[PDB]
């Protein structure tokens, strides 16, 4: 961490926080996709189950 | 507005010989007239064509296939003229059975006749190859259109030749005629389970679509931009204009890349290439390395069982 | 102050002027209509309070 | 991010929708009102197939497949988990091509080249709404639009040719299955030859037109020309989706049995139709 | 070979279609490279190089022969505007259009936009000039179509700009080129075929209004026209199409400007 | 002050009252049709 | 453009001539919408009815995927 | 909340305007189709 | 047809169009109210 | 001349114009929506 | 956390809020369509059941 | 001192105040919305 | 000194601290999610 | 191992930086993908059975 600053020596900033505003949200989005694909983990249908919606 | 897609007004003058260099004028044969038809949409002028050796051979082939053709439809129909019109296109030239095998022991009315005729085929596509590449030759060009019409003739030869020969029997090549032809692919498909779950077909499939959407793009974009002499695409290359300039940033602002005025044509000789080239790997393997493409497809994570 | 709105020419500056009459005067038949139908929602709902369905009485005329 | 010669068209105007609202480039994209629309509409429906295959239970990308409605639906709707999904994702693709098209048609304005190239689009535009829209709104129901699967859309494919046969036996169909061929064949012979006019032989000099003209009626005796290949290319392109277009908007409407049936009429005209002999008869 | 499997499922098939995924990948790269000869390296609004070049490199130079001895060309290479160009950045921030700072049909920007190409004719095959007026082409006459020489030119607001002279001609391709029109003041400009409307009556040119007319830019040889001298009559005439709409007397244009 | 548009403050107020004053009959239209519906229809 | 002749709507006060510029301004944007939206539905009607007028219901194709 | 009125310092009304109007439109359009879809809200059938 | 103009000479436009829209706007609600009163077109119960 | 208003020849065609025009306009809207409900659900 | 501001020295403000806007609305669009798709948390169908609209 | 979109200090600092006040206030409807949906029907 | 992008040292190193901080904002929270959540219902 | 620094001698950083970061990324999800794609180190599994959640 000394001196990583100088990435920005190279990259430009704006290039680079857009890039990795998309990333971090499609990222996220493919996560909580996931857990909602696995029946445990999918908050809806156990918290269906817990409280006998269903 | 004006479209551009036809010619407005025509005008004609001196018929153009062409360029005269390492090529044999005596060959080249005599300026042909001058067909307004045509001269609405592109060039009026017919001819000259060139006619050497090769293009004899080429054509006394040809003429004798399609002759030989011919003369089987007519045996076909009991020589009845009338019977050859309303059964024109229920003929067949079909393949020796798969009794002979690859032998050339075939009768001539069962399977002697199609091996002529094939032979026959065979010269004459393989002689206007070689034209191809002898008049790119002769003014000194590159061979481009030699090595495309070299995927097309692969895929030619794998379909009629290379294959039945790894099958073992002349019963697995196609027959002459048009609704014969249809018949045979469509049972090729059939025997070999779904042709569609094929790989190789589908990325022959994805290359077709994609030569139609490429020539829709490259067409238009040239149509648009021949209000500033884009059509004169080699003085493009050679001094870049304001039409490769518009159409390049066209295609920048549309999908984020573009080509130039000669790399387009490098896309174009690919996306058609690949066409003849995936469909002869797929249908080489089909048969002989697969029986059956829907179980392959269900083994191999394409299909839901 | 803004006088941007200034910059659309005249005829058609009045026709929207008068969609704007005609139009209005219907926007209060419209508020009416809205109105009285509200007025019948909150009966139609103080009417759902009540143990009506219970017991309910019979026709007061006959014959429909 | 600018291309050496792009500064220069860079200029206000051109735009049907929106003033200078979404005149601006992001990148080397163009922004524009459509390009806000196209952006939308793609990512939802993207994101709505991820969602289906959550719903489907893979996530194997082959396998993912949006199924429309069941044919007990009609042209209503129907639940998302069983038929809402693919109405839902089919809207969305239909938003983005049409705001695509639309969206270059402002390019072109804003660089004074001609509106060819949207026009181009429509025709693809069409044929997937015959697909998708006019047929089966024609036929009556949902039920027989193709699922968006990778692997599934070519069983739809598959079904609905054999259910009449064999498919080869339809009249606007070998039309353009040959206009189909005719245009792969011209654009291979029409890279090629503008490939080997500009790149000769190692050493010489760059080729001219007048060699491809020679080139072309050396070979087979005639010359389209330049401006005449590329309006040969547009029209076949055009002609093959227009006649696809045709041969499935009759397909299950006005023909409804085997089509070998259709091409009986010529064999039963008149003045052939009893004599004996030959393939039929 | 049927069915024999070297691991897993993978045989023939499998090989041969990852082979293929791997030729695929290849031959993008290679045909992108090749894309990248014109326009490149990549420049900043005001000139200066980006930071951000590409994850395609530039390719190795190469060298096209023209003909005639006009030369070599060496692309990619150091490529310049040769020219100055009349904009403001309307903006600080990067991506935004650059205003017109003069009158944008003469400042040669925007659709009305111009190339300093070379300024030498275009030359067939054999030497001579490619496109030449057809009075002093040997030979050639109309074929076919409504012949336009001796009809008015009307311009984008209905009023007559002057009178066809002459046709100019391609001649390898026989096919027309350019008008010649005449006008009031007696002097000759060229307007391209792909921008008017050859009528019954008169020839209708939709991009230029008749008092634009006077604009268009000359030629140095009554007998020839140069690449620099095409670029810039055709740049103007298009560029007329979006910086002579005012002008233009259009009802579904004027219908649409009075809606907004 | 940024100006993009070329608005003062004042113009920039008066056009926010009136587009505000739009709004809200718009939302007040808008809460009274599902009030409507509501009590036509509940979804709850 | 050029001035009309009646000059009575001129004697609006310029506030409420905004307060109806403005709706003309967003809503003939959405009127735009509004007539696109009801051409597609046009469309479709006229291909439903060219289906009605055709012997569809009497033969009628089984569905190319499954489960419909 | 109050100083909310410098958002007219940033936009144009005109552009704003147009786009709020086709998108309120679009979204009121695409809430009453996906109540039609549904077998219960569709008031025709219902 | 072409003198239906004049009757701008006879009638102050600011009345006929208050009387216009209150007019259309009530037709508007009573044709809409006789089709949802038939068991048939009450497109809410079908 | 009756100038029971006080209205003018030219103000007369001018607002009749207009009025046309929105007329025009209101029964095409009109025209598209019977059509629209004639192919759902044709009362003849 | 007091710095945040110079985001603004980096990225025009009017991109900015355009894509922001049209992030939201198709995040919120798509979170909703989620919902709607479970055969809990429709609350269309809820309430269909609850009321008998079946 | 870094600049590349010609906003100053003070106008930065004006127009991020404004935009958190905004976010703020968004933030605030969200929170009370989802306490309103977790209070009718808790997905926990 | 390779600025590839015209930053100056003082600038990076101001980017930088910025752009840490935030980093280190969006973590903690991240942190306290995963907290949550794994007494709510632990993955090991 | 010394004289490695002559890399950037051959590449600029910048695309090279760029490359890096796609393939680590990538090379990552397929990684923690064919962990998830076994029944065992599917973590989401192995700990639903562990709690019992089924
Ligand atoms: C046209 C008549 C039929 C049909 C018949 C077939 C057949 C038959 C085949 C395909 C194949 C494909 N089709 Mg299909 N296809 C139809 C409609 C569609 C539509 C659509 C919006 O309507 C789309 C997006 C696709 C897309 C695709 C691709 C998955 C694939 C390769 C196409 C290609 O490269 O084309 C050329 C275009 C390009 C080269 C440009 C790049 C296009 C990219 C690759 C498209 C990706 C789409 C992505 C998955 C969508 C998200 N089809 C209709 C219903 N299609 C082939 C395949 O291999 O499938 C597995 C195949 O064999
Ligand atoms: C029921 C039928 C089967 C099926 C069966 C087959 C079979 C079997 C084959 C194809 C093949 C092809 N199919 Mg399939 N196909 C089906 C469904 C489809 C669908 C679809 C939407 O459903 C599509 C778009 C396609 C599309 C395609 C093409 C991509 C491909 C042919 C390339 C080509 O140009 O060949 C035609 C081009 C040539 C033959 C080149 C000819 C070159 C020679 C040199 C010409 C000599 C001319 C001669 C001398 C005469 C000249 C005379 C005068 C001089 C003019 N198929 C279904 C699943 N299809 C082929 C392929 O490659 O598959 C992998 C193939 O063999
Ligand atoms: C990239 C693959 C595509 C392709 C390419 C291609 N074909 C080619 C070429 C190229 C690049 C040629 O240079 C060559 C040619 O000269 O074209 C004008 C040829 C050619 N492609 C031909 C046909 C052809 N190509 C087809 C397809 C395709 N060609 C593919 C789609 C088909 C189909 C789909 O069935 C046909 C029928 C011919 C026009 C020509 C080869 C002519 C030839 O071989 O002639 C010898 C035979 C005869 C003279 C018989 C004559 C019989 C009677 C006298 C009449
Ligand atoms: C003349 C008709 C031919 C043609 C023309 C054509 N297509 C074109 C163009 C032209 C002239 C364009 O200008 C336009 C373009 O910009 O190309 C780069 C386009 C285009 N042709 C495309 C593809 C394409 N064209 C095809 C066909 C053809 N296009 C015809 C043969 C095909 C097929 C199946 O044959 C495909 C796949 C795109 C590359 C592009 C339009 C891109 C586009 O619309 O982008 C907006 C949408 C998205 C980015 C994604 C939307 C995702 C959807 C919401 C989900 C859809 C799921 C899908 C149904 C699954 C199926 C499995
Ligand atoms: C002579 O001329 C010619 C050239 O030029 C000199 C050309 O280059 C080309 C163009 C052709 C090529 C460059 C060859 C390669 C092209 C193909 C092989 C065709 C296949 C193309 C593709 C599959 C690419 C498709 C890519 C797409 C569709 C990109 C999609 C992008 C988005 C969805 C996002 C767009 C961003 C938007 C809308 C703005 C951001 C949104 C905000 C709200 C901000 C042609 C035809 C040509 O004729
Ligand atoms: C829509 C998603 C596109 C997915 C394709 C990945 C390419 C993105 C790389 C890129 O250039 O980002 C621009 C930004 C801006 O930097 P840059 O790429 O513009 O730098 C200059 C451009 N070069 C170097 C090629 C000359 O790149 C980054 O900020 C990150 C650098 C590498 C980290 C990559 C992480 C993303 C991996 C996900 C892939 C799946
Ligand atoms: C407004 C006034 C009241 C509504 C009138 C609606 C007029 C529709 C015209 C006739 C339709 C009809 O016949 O209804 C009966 C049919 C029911 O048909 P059916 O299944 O019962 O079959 C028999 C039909 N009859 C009985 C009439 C013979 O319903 C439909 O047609 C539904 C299809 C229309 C959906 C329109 C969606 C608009 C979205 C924007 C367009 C963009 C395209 C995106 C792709 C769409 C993919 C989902
Ligand atoms: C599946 O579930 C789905 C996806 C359907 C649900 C999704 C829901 C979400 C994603 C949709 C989001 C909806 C929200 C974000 C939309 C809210 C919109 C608000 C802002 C409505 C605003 C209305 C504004 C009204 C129409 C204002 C009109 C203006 C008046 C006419 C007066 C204007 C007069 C001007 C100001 C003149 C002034 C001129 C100067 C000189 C004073
Ligand atoms: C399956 O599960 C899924 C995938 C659905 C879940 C996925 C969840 C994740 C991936 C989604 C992520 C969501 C997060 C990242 C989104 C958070 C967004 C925040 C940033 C909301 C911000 C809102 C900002 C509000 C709207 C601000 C508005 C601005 C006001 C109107 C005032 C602006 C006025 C300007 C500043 C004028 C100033 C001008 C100068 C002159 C002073
Ligand atoms: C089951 O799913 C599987 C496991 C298959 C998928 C798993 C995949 C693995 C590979 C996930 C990988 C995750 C890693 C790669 C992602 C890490 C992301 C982190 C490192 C990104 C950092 C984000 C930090 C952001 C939130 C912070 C931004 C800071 C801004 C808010 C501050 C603004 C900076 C401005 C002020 C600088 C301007 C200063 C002046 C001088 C102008
Ligand atoms: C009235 O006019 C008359 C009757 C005089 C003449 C008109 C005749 C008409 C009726 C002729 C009709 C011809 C038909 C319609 C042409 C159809 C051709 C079909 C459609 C071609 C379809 C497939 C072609 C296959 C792929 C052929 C492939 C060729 C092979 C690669 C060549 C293999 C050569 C081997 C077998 C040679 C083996 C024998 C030697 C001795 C080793
Ligand atoms: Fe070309």
């Amino acid at each position: 961490m000394s001196k990583f600053y100088k990435i920005w020596m190279i990259f430009d900033p704006r290039r680079v926080f857009v890039a990795q505003g998309v990333f971090l949200f499609l990222l996220a989005v493919m996560i909580h996709l996931i857990l909602l694909s696995t029946p445990s983990y999918n908050w809806l249908e156990i918290s269906a189950a817990k409280y006998n919606r269903v | 507005e004006y479209q551009n897609i036809f010619s407005q007004v025509q005008v004609r003058g001196p018929a153009d010989l062409g360029m005269t260099e390492d090529v044999n004028l005596a060959n080249r044969s005599g300026v042909g007239p001058f067909s307004t038809l045509l001269g609405w949409f592109g060039n009026a002028q017919l001819g000259p064509i060139y006619l050497g050796s090769l293009g004899v051979l080429s054509l006394f082939s040809g003429l004798m296939w399609f002759f030989t053709i011919g003369i089987w439809f007519w045996y076909q129909a009991g020589w009845n003229p009338a019977v050859f019109l309303r059964d024109l296109f229920f003929f067949s030239l079909e393949p020796p059975a798969p009794e002979y095998g690859l032998s050339f022991a075939a009768p001539l009315k069962e399977g002697g006749l199609w091996l002529i005729a094939s032979f026959f085929m065979f010269v004459a596509v393989w002689s206007w190859w070689g034209r191809t590449y002898l008049r790119a030759q002769a003014l000194g060009m590159g061979k481009h259109t030699a090595w495309a019409f070299l995927s097309a003739i692969w895929l030619w030869m794998v379909l009629g030749f290379i294959r039945p020969i790894l099958m073992g029997s002349w019963s697995e090549a196609v027959p002459y005629g048009i609704f014969s032809h249809l018949d045979w692919t469509n049972n090729f498909s059939l025997v070999h389970g779904n042709l569609f779950y094929n790989p190789f077909h589908g990325l022959s499939i994805a290359f077709l679509y994609g030569s139609a959407l490429l020539f829709a793009m490259h067409g238009a974009t040239i149509l648009a931009v021949s209000r500033f002499g884009g059509e004169r695409e080699l003085e493009q290359i050679a001094d870049r204009g304001t039409a490769a300039e518009r159409a390049a940033l066209f295609w920048r602002w549309t999908m984020g890349f573009n080509a130039t005025m000669e790399g387009i044509h490098r896309w174009a000789i690919w996306m058609a290439v690949l066409v003849t080239l995936t469909g002869g790997i797929g249908i080489l393997l089909s048969g002989t390395v697969v029986d059956n493409w829907y179980v392959w497809g269900q083994n191999h994570g394409m299909a839901p069982l | 102050i803004f006088n941007d709105h200034l910059n659309t020419n005249p005829k058609t500056n009045l026709r929207l002027w008068v969609a704007f009459q005609m139009m209005k005067g219907a926007g209060w038949a419209g508020g009416v209509f809205f109105g009285t139908l509200l007025l019948i929602g909150f009966f139609r709902v103080v009417g759902r309070m009540l143990p009506i369905q219970e017991n309910q009485a019979p026709a007061p005329n006959i014959t429909g | 991010a600018l291309l050496s010669f792009e500064r220069k068209y860079r200029v206000p105007g051109g735009t049907l929708v929106g003033g200078n609202l979404f005149d601006f480039w992001v990148g080397p994209f163009y922004v524009g009102f459509f390009g806000v629309a196209t952006f939308f509409f793609a990512a939802l429906g993207i994101i709505l197939i991820a969602w289906s295959a959550v719903l489907q239970g893979t996530w194997n990308p082959q396998l993912i497949s949006v199924y429309p409605p069941a044919l007990e639906y009609g042209l209503g709707g129907a639940p998302l988990a069983k038929g809402g999904l693919w109405q839902i994702i089919t809207i969305c693709a239909t938003g983005a091509f049409v705001s695509w098209a639309l969206r270059e048609v402002e390019i072109c304005r804003k660089l004074g080249i001609g509106y060819h190239i949207p026009f181009a689009f429509a025709f693809a535009i069409l044929a997937y709404l015959t697909l998708v829209l006019f047929r089966p709104v024609m036929m009556g129901a949902w039920g027989y639009a193709f699922p968006y699967g990778i692997w599934t859309h070519l069983d739809w494919v598959s079904n609905t040719g054999y259910t009449y046969g064999n498919f080869h036996y339809n009249p606007a169909h070998m039309i353009a299955i040959s206009f189909f061929f005719t245009n792969a064949l011209a654009l291979a012979l029409h890279g090629a030859l503008v490939l080997s006019a500009a790149n000769p032989e190692k050493g010489k000099e760059m080729r001219t037109p007048d060699h491809e003209d020679t080139f072309f009626r050396d070979l087979v005796g005639y010359s389209i020309g330049t401006l005449g290949i590329h309006r040969l290319g547009l029209l076949l392109s055009l002609s093959a989706v227009f006649f696809s277009a045709l041969c499935m908007i009759i397909t299950g409407t006005i023909w409804f049995d085997q089509w070998v049936d259709w091409w009986q009429w010529w064999v039963k005209l008149p003045w052939w139709a009893n004599i004996p002999g030959g393939i039929n008869g | 070979m049927v069915g024999v499997t070297a691991f897993g499922n993978f045989d023939l098939a499998s090989l041969a279609i990852y082979s293929f995924w791997i030729f695929l990948a290849g031959l993008i790269y290679y045909l992108q490279t090749e894309n990248m000869r014109e326009g490149y390296p990549l420049e900043n609004e005001d000139g200066t190089p980006a930071a951000n070049q590409g994850p395609f490199p530039l390719p190795k130079p190469k060298t096209f022969i023209l003909p005639h001895g006009r030369g070599t060309l060496t692309v990619p290479g150091p490529e310049s505007e040769d020219r100055p160009i009349a904009l403001a950045r309307t903006a600080v921030s990067e991506g935004f259009p650059h205003a017109p700072t003069g009158d944008p049909m003469k400042d040669g920007v925007g659709p009305a936009s111009w190339v300093a190409r070379r300024d030498l004719p275009e030359l067939d095959g054999h030497g001579h000039n490619k496109i030449k007026p057809m009075k002093a082409a040997a030979g050639f006459h109309v074929s076919a179509g409504k012949n336009p020489i001796g009809l008015p030119v009307r311009g984008c607001d209905l009023e007559i700009a002057g009178k066809v002279v002459d046709i100019w001609v391609d001649i390898p391709e026989q096919m027309a080129r350019f008008l010649e029109v005449e006008l009031k003041d007696g002097s000759t400009r060229l307007l391209p075929m792909q921008m008017v409307k050859v009528q019954s009556n008169r020839v209708h040119v939709n991009a230029l209004s008749s008092d634009l007319f006077a604009g268009i830019p000359t030629i140095k040889s009554p007998t020839e026209v140069t690449l620099l001298e095409e670029d810039k009559i055709c740049g103007y005439v298009a560029g007329g199409l979006m910086y002579a709409a005012p002008k233009r007397k259009s009802v579904v244009a004027a219908m649409l400007a009075e809606y907004a | 002050d940024l100006g993009y548009t070329g608005l003062t403050d004042e113009q920039a107020q008066e056009l926010h009252s009136v587009y505000m004053s739009g709004l809200w009959l718009f939302s007040a239209v808008a809460i009274v049709a599902h009030l409507a519906v509501y009590i036509w229809r509940p979804w709850f």
